[PDB]
């Protein structure tokens, strides 16, 4: 969602919400009473939620940010209802990544930013980043809390 | 179910081949424990030589798979 302000939301930014939170949430759904139909409360799914810093920040991105910022209430709702046996949230804020359909806009000024004493990743090293969340020892972090 | 994770119910009815118990969340790693504290209690020279039954399940261990040729 690339130039869309507020007054500009509309079928495609409802449509990326949809994509980026809705179903997203409906997939957790859908893979709990998969999981719940067949009696597996000892086999979570980690789902790695893919978390922004960008909350409204850089403006022009649609619904974007609603739908990375909504991502977090997982966080509080694996608590409060009855899916925790069958899903662990493991909520990665993504730093900014060079070289995707979301950022490639953005690949000019890196050098600028890291500048600052900042990072920005590879899609190689962000990828290294996420696959350390699926190691033995982060699985079992998510599965307590 | 409560105490190593599979039912007697299930195997009666449906003989599956194998069954693989998963020691994921709390539950699991209760279930574990369980399976863990399962020793032999031998006497050898008035000393308790404890031993394991499922040598492969240690604390690391997020699965057990039972084998059978048939069910």
């Amino acid at each position: 969602e690339q130039g869309i302000e507020l007054e500009h939301i509309d079928s495609k930014s409802e449509f990326a919400h949809r994509i980026m939170l809705t179903n997203i949430l409906r997939m957790m759904g859908c893979v709990k009473k998969q999981k719940s139909a067949r009696g597996i409360e000892t086999r979570p799914a980690q789902v790695i939620l893919p978390m922004s810093p960008n909350h409204g920040t850089f403006g022009g991105d649609g619904m974007y940010s609603e739908s990375k910022l909504s991502l977090e209430t997982l966080f509080n709702r694996w608590h409060s209802e009855s899916w925790a046996n069958q899903l662990t949230v493991c909520g990665a804020i993504i730093g900014w990544t060079r070289g995707t359909g979301l950022m490639s806009a953005n690949n000019i000024i890196a050098e600028g930013i890291e500048k600052m004493g900042v990072r920005t990743f590879s899609q190689k090293e962000m990828a290294f980043n996420l696959l350390g969340l699926l190691t033995p020892e982060v699985v079992e972090l998510c599965q307590k809390s | 179910k409560d105490t190593y994770g599979f039912s007697i119910l299930d195997i009666v009815i449906n003989n599956p081949v194998n069954l693989t118990i998963h020691f994921g969340g709390e539950k699991g790693k209760r279930i574990r424990e369980n399976y863990s504290a399962m020793i032999f209690e031998t006497i050898v020279d008035g000393k308790l030589k404890t031993e394991k039954i499922f040598k492969e399940i240690n604390e690391h261990s997020t699965s057990y798979t039972f084998r059978s040729e048939k069910g």
